[PDB]
């Protein structure tokens, strides 16, 4: 005889945007309403001060700066099969015999299985999406370290000498870093390097100050990402300054909802102003500032713990997660896997 | 069988669970999808997706247009996917000026390539082409993205809008002064071989006549010149085979209060159409008459 | 604005008879033409006899025929009737309404009536100078030989004396199909008759001058050395007056036969009707059959 | 063109930010979408339709 | 489908990226120059016999294509040469060869430069200034930037010398031009493209980002040109640079054998024999490279 | 003419013999005419054998020879004589 | 929910394996002769009208006449068959020689060549879905070698009709058989031959005089012009009774080439898997 | 150039109007300014934006 | 382990001529790992890999 011993379905591991360290670089909001707005804007306005200049030489103006900032848009799509076989014998019986509950039971269990995959598959593909969006916006590290030296010497649109030293500090840099973890690997260095590369980013707009708090110590600013032998790499060689610890993270997605003031407007002038009944009591009680803003009020409230690597670069602490685990048996090639070449 | 099932009244989709409906019923468990209604459940029509070059894509920008398959022999993409804008270019049943701006406007590198490929075998545009229906969605990119529909009432996903089918006003015919409520419309291409090329015609026609035979009798009728010059080339120069002075193919119908006239723009330049909103697509394959 | 309707209500105005509407029960299931479509219409906008003319000429009745609306009858009650227009593929029940035989898997065509016998059949809801004249289904031979018919005479009739056309025209107008005979009624030659006769000599001279060689000479070749009925009756309709083929070429033969087809298919066209219905298993009593609507 | 005066009139949240770059070179270097940029004090906020 | 709608609520850049850590290169790095008569398919010699004694000696088969429709296919695009047998190196790395005098300074080798012979990049001229950038992108008659002689190669600088007519894209499709071949110099002669790149230094690196990179087949041996979308695009320090890296070579086998023979740091140092020379390459990716593997 | 239109069993080589057999115009030189028709000549022949599915010298260098095709040996032998008498 | 189904019965046995056999045909087309409910295995395909006599044009007549179906899921003892209604759509297996592109249109053609399974005297055989342009030339080709099947003796008859046999098409260069066996005419195609070429022999000497009696008349010119192409044809080279029966026999042949003449258009295609044997598309009348 | 979507969706106050002359020949005649004259059942008024 | 990320796919030639690559180069390399070298942290390294 022919023995056949146990067989194996897979142990498919679920995986979610939230659990992931790159949740904490991004504000999740739900909004049941999306599909049918396109634009989303936001507006900036500053004052700029300006030193009394000293006698004979030219006096400066009052002067300001009105800028404004709008939507990205990128829809992410997953199919799905059936078989004729599972959409006939999920709606109909023949004879009650155990064969056809046998195939019902198969039916139900396919279609149900298509889903929790396509769901896990969608979950996948909206951490891969912001990824995108994250990584097509980011400049290399060059030109920000040439920006971040220049801060001061450009007080104006960019004269012609300026933007050449720009230039030539970008060549100069270019050549310094196009590599870094195969090079050297002094610790000093490549310790001062990330603290200098975390620098070189400005802060967010808009904190959320009582999220992603270390479970006693202090507040998380900094996420950073890399494949898994990279991470592996900089674990091995920075492991004094690397911690292990527990951090709260928002459980669920952000509701944000129209109210009915908004919806009376949306219909009308094809427009809405979010918080709109403390825009009008604000402006009718004649006060300048609003205590938030309607992202920040749409943000979660439940909190729950989960565990992930931070280390420090000095006064600033930064998450270390590699995401081997988002396509450790999937179809596109990872997006931190980039090619670059040269002439 | 019993009779209280016969007499039963019809199985009602209207208000029934649909399938994932009723397997999350079953086991009792929710997914994070919005699974209870499924978009595009009611459509009749028939939809077809078509992947185009990005050059074509000009004047499909807005929705609504005839989407015509030609061939190629060569081994690499055997068809190309091409508009019947873009197809008026070759037509002699243009004026110069919408000629020029059409000429203008589809300049991109993959529209030539089409137009070459048009007029470098030596058999004529009916052999060569096949009409696919109306194109209804846009998604740009190097390679961009269409959905066209083969049998079919002309709609947005929700419905929530009709959509029209629009026609350049050179190739628009009318073979009658007053029109019944309903009308059919049809694709006619006729040729001229007096001149040394095969010159093309191209034309599109609303009739109220559904039967083939009083069509052709018209479009004979109104056709004399053309068929004249076939059989002048015929008897004028031998051991050529020419054939079928006019092709008929029919696509559409259409109730007659809904025509109006319309004008389009794309890259802030003006084209002259002519517009039915409330269209549908019957397809029948091209036929020859003499 | 304009819907298309798809149920229409005929309503008559003439006080009936208990006779009139029992013959209209009869009737059910039966096709009958519209020229307009409403939702609600008059009688005397249905049926064929509002077209009928003091000149009676076929031809320009089964013109205006063609260009016609069918649909079916359903559910026959008081002055109100109900017609349903058929919808392109569906499966439908129909009752024949003139006397020819049908048989299951041809097809059938429009046409209009005929003289058949000692014409006993003109009950069909005669009121006040009006009447219900209904257009026949006919099996696909009998309306292919009719259109023959009428086309060869009309070409007979050319180049013939007055008494040689009168002898023609009274041996042409008589059919037979399936163990029945029908008589055509006022086959007259007419204007409409000579459009058809311009276009089916120019489409035969074309399959005349396209044929080539090899084709011509097919038929006179092969009688050389076989023999059969077929091909002994095939010599004796042509004229009475081996060798390598004078030229071969199947490139340019084949350009040649294409075209040669594309005429025969134009030729062809002049005698085929719109194919509207293919038929399923018919009742044996022959009244009453399966079809389903096409064209 | 955006309601610039909409933006003007209403009340904002309070936030204290630093561009990494002089604020003056980025709004000159044209880093942002769309700019209204006015010196010493422009009328046009006073003025509602 | 699940859209989702992104706001950038970053007023400067929030997020940068660096390459970390390199792993084994794809192309070979080699000499193995490519085929001429592949990406200009159309040209015949006029006398018969000629093109055969050129074709026979040369290497290259007689081309044939299907009718004349084929030929607006190829034009359109077709990959249309067969992989090789074996590969235990990668990629063949494309070497495209431009004429250039005897006379060129040979220490322009030896720093980042610009091969055309004449530097152009479009973070110096003024921004959306089209007159001034061309004046300094081929106006032989005013001093170069970098170097301010007027050019250090006359047949490869010039609009309307050899490596301008036949490397720019824009020019090279008034011959005949197989779009799949990936030609290394491309980036470098686009004269349309450069003109229209000079935009504000931000929108600058904006479009690095966005446009400007290019891909590459991973499936052939040889360097085609893919349609965006199914493998993505590649960075490239050159094209934001529009300058070119130099890479140890030396003209005769003894100052190879002292590189080889020599210690660490070797390789970064040049030196000049009476007639022979060596470049050594500015950044040690020879040895680095190596390190890890 | 009569090979464009004919058929073959591999219709490439005929449409090369073709190809150079169908532009032959003579060069106005008394030399040049000799060396031309005999070419086209040669072209001629094969293009015949090949029509026939006759065998033919496919050996390198040892091209195929000038002569008749089918015909009788009378009339080859007159057209020998008459060709002697030309001699 | 159930839907209008055709139920056919294997009166012979079928083993497992035959069984297995069959379910790769999952959406094959199958042609039925007559639609009935219950159908007996001996109807399905097309071999109980293969004959030694009969030839190729004879199963194309025939099949016109076929009712078209298409196949379901083979289980326990039974077999269902699902025949189309117009203007949905369905799937279908490219049992052709020849691979589909996207807004192809499709039409039935009798076969011509694994091979299916057989039963005791019984084979099962399908027709081939082939694109209508292949379907015009194979017709075509089909049918002149039909022509010089009388002249076959001379060479340059076999080297054209070897020439002829051969077709090409994208990716496909299959050959179709020769409609000749043993010098001789199967006489389905001897009649249609026959019929083309007697319908071409009577219009040349039929059409002079009544295209010239309308010579006289004509408004619109042209058949002056075809009164003067005759003419030209001719430079190139009776009682009643017997006058009306050549136009009789004239257009009784032609009715007889009309069962060539026209092409039904059944299947229109939706986009193909790179499996491509299986593929969508919409069913027309 | 009216947002003829905002008069259908929002609500409205009954009043028994009545026009001088028949109503739709005011229309024909453009007596007044910016119409719309839809017949049938348009579904425009539902795509909210 | 190095090229377990690349390529989920069906094998490559170039991916292929990779993998050979690093067999020529590591298999030179530890030929006799612990005669060539007794450095304790490359030694733990090796066995953790």
């Amino acid at each position: 005889f022919e023995a056949i011993f146990g067989t194996f379905c897979n142990r498919l591991e679920w995986v979610y945007f939230l659990t992931s360290g790159l949740a904490a670089a991004a504000h999740a909001i739900k909004f049941h309403d999306l599909n049918k707005l396109t634009t989303g804007k936001m507006l900036f306005h500053v004052q700029v001060p300006r030193v009394a200049s000293g006698a004979g030489l030219p006096t400066s103006r009052q002067t300001t700066i009105m800028v404004t900032k709008y939507s990205e848009k990128s829809p992410i799509t997953i199919p799905f099969e059936l078989s004729a076989a599972c959409l006939t014998y999920l709606r109909e019986t023949f004879e009650g015999t155990i064969l056809d509950k046998i195939l019902n039971v198969e039916a139900m269990h396919t279609v149900l299985r298509a889903l929790k995959n396509t769901a896990d598959a969608m979950e996948r593909g909206l951490i891969h999406s912001f990824l995108q969006t994250l990584l097509r916006k980011a400049p290399p590290y060059f030109v920000v370290q040439t920006l971040v030296e220049n801060a001061t010497l450009a007080r104006q649109a960019l004269n012609r000498i300026q933007r050449s030293n720009i230039l030539q500090s970008f060549k100069a840099k270019m050549l310094a870093t196009l590599f870094l973890l195969n090079r050297t690997r002094d610790r000093d260095y490549v310790l001062k390097f990330l603290t200098r590369l975390a620098e070189a980013a400005t802060d967010s707009i808009l904190d959320n100050p009582t999220t992603y708090t270390t479970s006693s110590g202090a507040k998380i600013s900094g996420v950073m990402v890399s494949t898994a032998n990279v991470m592996q790499i900089i674990m091995s060689l920075l492991s004094s300054h690397i911690t292990k610890e527990t951090v709260s993270a928002p459980a669920t997605y952000g509701n944000f909802v129209l109210s009915p003031e908004n919806a009376v407007t949306a219909i009308s002038y094809h427009s809405i102003l979010a918080d709109f009944n403390s825009y009008k009591a604000h402006l009718t009680s004649g006060q300048p500032h609003l205590p938030n803003d309607s992202l920040s009020q749409a943000g979660a409230h439940s909190l729950t713990p989960l565990s992930m690597d931070v280390i420090r670069l000095g006064e600033k602490t930064v998450i270390m997660e590699n995401l081997r685990r988002v396509y450790k048996n999937t179809d596109t090639k990872d997006p931190l896997e980039r090619n670059v070449d040269l002439t | 069988m019993d009779a209280r099932a016969v007499a039963k009244r019809p199985r009602d989709p209207a208000d029934e669970d649909n399938e994932l409906v009723t397997a999350l019923k079953a086991k009792r468990e929710v997914n994070t999808i919005s699974v209870r209604y499924l978009y595009h459940a009611d459509h009749q029509a028939l939809t077809a997706r078509f992947f185009v070059p990005e050059g074509l894509v000009e004047f499909e920008a807005q929705p609504g247009a005839l989407l015509i398959r030609m061939e190629t022999g060569c081994d690499s993409p055997r068809h190309l996917y091409i508009s019947l804008y873009l197809l008026g270019i070759r037509a002699s049943n243009v004026s110069a000026s919408t000629r020029c701006l059409l000429e203008s406007v589809y300049t991109a590198s993959a529209a030539r390539a089409a137009l070459q490929w048009l007029d470098l075998g030596p058999h004529l545009l009916h052999r060569r082409l096949e009409t696919l229906g109306c194109v209804k969605t846009v998604s740009l990119g190097i390679t961009s993205l269409l959905t066209c529909v083969m049998r079919g009432y002309l709609y947005n996903t929700l419905k929530t809008e009709v959509f029209a089918l629009m026609i350049p006003k050179d190739m628009y015919l009318t073979w009658e002064e007053t029109r019944g409520r309903l009308q059919y419309v049809y694709l006619i291409i006729v040729y001229d071989y007096d001149g040394p090329e095969t010159r093309p015609g191209i034309y599109v026609l609303t009739s109220s006549i559904a039967h083939w035979q009083t069509l052709v009798d018209v479009a004979r009728g109104k056709f004399a010149r053309e068929r004249c010059s076939f059989v002048n080339r015929r008897i004028t120069r031998p051991r050529q085979i020419p054939l079928c002075t006019g092709v008929i193919q029919k696509l559409g119908w259409c109730l007659a209060d809904d025509i109006h006239t319309s004008f389009l723009v794309h890259k802030e330049l003006k084209l002259s159409v002519v517009r039915l909103d409330n269209f549908s697509v019957e397809l029948g394959d091209f036929r020859e008459f003499v | 604005m304009a819907a298309m309707e798809a149920n229409i209500f005929c309503t008559f105005d003439h006080k009936l008879s208990i006779a009139d509407v029992g013959k209209l029960t009869k009737l059910v299931a039966a096709v009958v033409p519209i020229p307009q479509r409403l939702h609600l219409i008059k009688h005397y906008q249905l049926g064929l006899h509002q077209f009928v003319d003091h000149t009676r000429g076929y031809v320009r009745l089964r013109g205006l025929l063609r260009n016609m609306t069918l649909t079916l009858m359903r559910r026959v009650e008081g002055n109100q009737i109900l017609l349903h227009v058929p919808t392109h593929g569906l499966l439908y029940t129909v009752l024949n309404t003139g006397p020819v035989t049908w048989e299951k898997g041809d097809a059938l065509c429009v046409l209009p009536p005929l003289f058949h016998g000692p014409l006993a059949r003109e009950n069909l809801l005669t009121l006040g100078q009006w009447e219900l004249v209904l257009p026949w289904i006919v099996p696909m031979p009998l309306a292919l030989e009719i259109n023959q018919r009428l086309l060869i005479m009309g070409l007979f009739s050319l180049d013939r004396s007055y008494e040689e056309v009168k002898a023609a025209v009274q041996q042409l107008q008589t059919i037979t199909f399936r163990d029945a005979t029908f008589t055509i009624p006022d086959p007259v030659i007419d204007q409409h008759l000579l459009i058809d006769m311009k276009t089916a000599c120019l489409s035969m001279s074309m399959v005349a001058n396209l044929a080539s060689e090899l084709t011509m000479t097919y038929v006179r070749k092969l009688a050389l050395e076989d023999s059969s009925m077929l091909l002994v009756k095939c010599q004796e309709l042509l004229m009475r007056l081996p060798a390598r083929p004078q030229h071969v070429s199947p490139d340019d033969e084949i350009a040649r036969l294409s075209a040669l087809f594309v005429m025969l298919r134009q030729l062809d066209d002049l005698i085929r009707e719109q194919v509207v219905f293919t038929v399923c298993d018919v009742s044996p009593d022959n009244k009453s059959a399966t079809c389903i609507f096409k064209g | 063109m955006e309601n610039w005066s909409a933006l003007e009139l209403l009340p904002k949240v309070g936030i204290p930010t630093d561009f990494l770059t002089h604020v003056k070179t980025s709004a000159g270097e044209e880093m942002f979408e769309a700019l209204r940029i006015y010196y010493g004090d422009d009328p046009e906020r006073y003025n509602i339709h | 489908t699940q859209n989702i709608n992104t706001v950038d609520m970053g007023l400067g850049y929030t997020s940068n990226t660096c390459v970390a850590y390199v792993n084994r290169v794809r192309t070979d790095m080699g000499v193995r120059v490519q085929d001429l008569f592949r990406v200009f398919p159309m040209n015949v010699y006029r006398h018969d016999e000629v093109d055969r004694w050129i074709r026979h000696a040369a290497g290259v088969e007689r081309p044939q294509l299907l009718d004349t429709e084929t030929i607006s296919m190829l034009t359109f695009g077709s990959m249309s040469e067969r992989n090789a047998a074996a590969t235990v190196h990668g990629q063949k790395a494309a070497c495209e060869l431009i004429l250039t005098p005897v006379t060129m300074d040979v220490n322009y080798f030896k720093i980042p430069n610009n091969p055309r012979g004449r530097a152009s990049c479009m973070l110096a001229v003024d921004p959306y200034d089209t007159e001034a950038a061309t004046k300094a992108i081929y106006d032989h008659r005013e001093a170069d930037a970098q170097t301010f002689a007027a050019t250090h190669n006359p047949w490869a600088s010039q609009a309307g010398c050899l490596s301008d007519v036949l490397y720019n894209t824009r020019h090279r499709e008034r011959l005949g031009y197989n779009s799949k071949f990936y030609s290394p110099c491309a980036q470098y002669f686009n004269t349309e493209e450069i003109i229209a790149a000079n935009k504000t230094l931000f929108k600058t690196i904006d479009e690095y980002l966005l446009r400007a990179k290019d891909c590459i087949r991973g499936d052939t041996d040889t360097q085609y040109v893919c349609v965006e979308g199914t493998e993505q695009l590649i960075e490239n320090p050159c094209r934001l640079t529009q300058e070119a890296l130099p890479i140890l070579s030396t003209t005769t086998l003894a100052l190879m054998e002292t590189k080889l023979k020599g210690g660490a740091g070797a390789f970064a140092t040049s030196e000049t024999h009476f007639g022979n020379y060596v470049v050594g390459e500015i950044i040690p990716l020879q040895q680095s490279m190596l390190f890890n593997s | 003419r009569r090979g464009y239109t004919y058929p073959f069993g591999d219709r490439g080589k005929a449409r090369d013999h073709l190809a150079v057999l169908d532009r032959t115009e003579f060069d106005t030189d008394v030399r040049h005419d000799a060396e031309i028709v005999e070419r086209a000549l040669v072209s001629a022949v094969i293009l015949a054998k090949m029509s026939v599915r006759e065998t033919l010298v496919t050996a390198i260098g040892q091209t195929e020879p000038i002569a008749f095709v089918h015909l009788k040996d009378t009339e080859v032998q007159r057209i020998e004589e008459n060709l002697e008498g030309v001699r």
